[PDB]
């Protein structure tokens, strides 16, 4: 087994935590979900290969400049976060995260990934963005941003129901193997 | 870590740490609380076992087994002497904290009112500007650590051999050396996250709300602090880049 790392970048409010929580127990916890992640190593194997996949969160860092870019060293694979419920979370990938994570991951693979996709047909969401004259990331929405920004691939899930997640770290983990 | 301790915290949160006997006597929004602060105490006994990795496996591991350069186990290890010192004395007044609160009769049924105290000395006067001191001088030697880390590990054998022997057990396969160092970094940006939460579910009584309101903005105060306080070293830099920065 092969090790690669992955780091997940994005607004406070892209539920990157929540994502990373319910991959490393392939379960949404239910009596407690925790606030924070600490760090975890996967093992998967994707189309053949082992690989053990350490995972990071960069929650917490998004306020401090300088601490950071300490989680980026010799990252494999960069998981760029938005959620479905959230047009201004989308809105700050190409301007910010985009530029940081070229600046100090240099040719590895972005995958844009909508968290939260639950939401898109949730009553009590509609209702809220309306007020503001917003709806929901439609998915052609998701797909222009990530292939403006020169993103690997675009993916959706929900960390809630699961849906999608397995499938977002067999993705990443098949981008970091790649040369 | 020490068994007493790993027991006492072995569970994925407060409600199931204590009896079913005991939680059914409290009101949901305390244990929505001690769930967070069980949190913040679990999270931290596990950084304290980090920083133990860090001292008494690699650290002491290197200087007794292998022959490095003078400055090497330093440049590898900056701080962590000190590191350990301000959290195990933080450790060791959480679970002071706890163990008072222990009905009599039990090792595993507390409730912790009064946390936002606690906080506010550890995050204010001389501890905070060690703390402050210290993560500044770790954070700013983290890329140069993780070099000599490397250069170490691709070039010598008795190096890569000492690393791929104690790390080899399942139970360090998240605490390689790099691991540890990011780990040890990320550990205060989560104070903030954990202290929100944990101020979210006390509004019950006005003294505990406005202590930990006071202890939030002495974390975040210690974060920009330590945050301007960066510049990383680079071994080989010249004068002139670091003038010209
Ligand atoms: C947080 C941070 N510290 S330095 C830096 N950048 C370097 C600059 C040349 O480009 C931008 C895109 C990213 N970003």
């Amino acid at each position: 087994a092969i090790r690669k790392k992955l780091v997940i970048v994005g607004d406070g409010a892209c539920g990157k935590t929540c994502l990373l929580i319910v991959f490393s127990k392939d379960q949404f916890p239910e009596v407690y979900v925790p606030t924070v992640f600490e760090n975890y190593v996967a093992d998967i194997e994707v189309d053949g290969k082992q690989v053990e996949l350490a995972l990071w969160d960069t929650a917490g860092q998004e306020d401090y400049d300088r601490l950071r870019p300490l989680s980026y060293p010799d990252t494999d694979v960069i998981l760029m976060c938005f959620s479905i419920d959230s047009p201004d979370s989308l809105e700050n990938i190409p301007e910010k995260w985009t530029p940081e994570v070229k600046h100090f991951c240099p040719n590895v693979p972005i995958i844009l990934v909508g968290n939260k996709k639950d939401l898109r047909n949730d009553e009590h969401t509609r209702r809220e963005l309306a007020k503001m004259k917003q709806e929901p990331v439609k998915p052609e929405e998701g797909r222009d941003m990530a292939n403006r920004i020169g993103a690997f691939g675009y993916m959706e899930c929900s960390a809630k129901t699961k849906d999608g997640v397995r499938e977002v770290f067999e993705m990443a983990t098949r981008a970091a193997l790649q040369a | 870590s020490m068994e007493m301790d790993e027991k006492d915290f072995a569970a994925d949160s407060w409600s199931l740490a204590v009896d079913s006997s005991f939680l059914q006597q409290h009101k949901k929004e305390v244990m929505k609380q001690q769930d967070v602060i069980y949190e913040l105490i679990q999270t931290e006994l596990h950084h304290v076992r980090t920083l133990k990795i860090m001292t008494r496996l690699f650290r002491t591991g290197m200087l007794e087994e292998l022959h490095l350069e003078p400055g090497v186990v330093q440049g590898l290890f900056p701080c962590v002497d000190e590191l350990s010192d301000i959290h195990t004395r933080f450790l060791s007044q959480l679970l002071e904290r706890r163990r008072q609160a222990l009905c009599p009769g039990s090792t595993r049924n507390f409730v912790i009112h009064r946390l936002g105290d606690l906080l506010i000395s550890q995050f204010s006067g001389p501890s905070a500007e060690q703390m402050c001191k210290t993560y500044s001088e770790f954070c700013s030697r983290h890329s140069k650590a993780l070099k000599l880390y490397k250069e170490l590990y691709a070039r010598d054998k008795r190096f890569q051999q000492f690393i791929r022997k104690v790390t080899r057990p399942a139970v360090l396969k998240r605490h390689g050396v790099q691991e540890c160092i990011l780990l040890v970094t990320q550990r205060i940006t989560k104070y903030p996250l954990l202290i929100s939460r944990i101020l979210q579910h006390s509004h019950g009584i006005e003294e505990e709300r406005q202590d930990l309101t006071t202890a939030l903005g002495l974390v975040k105060e210690l974060l920009s602090n330590v945050d301007e306080g960066i510049y990383q070293l680079e071994k080989g830099a010249r004068l002139q880049e670091i003038y010209n920065r």
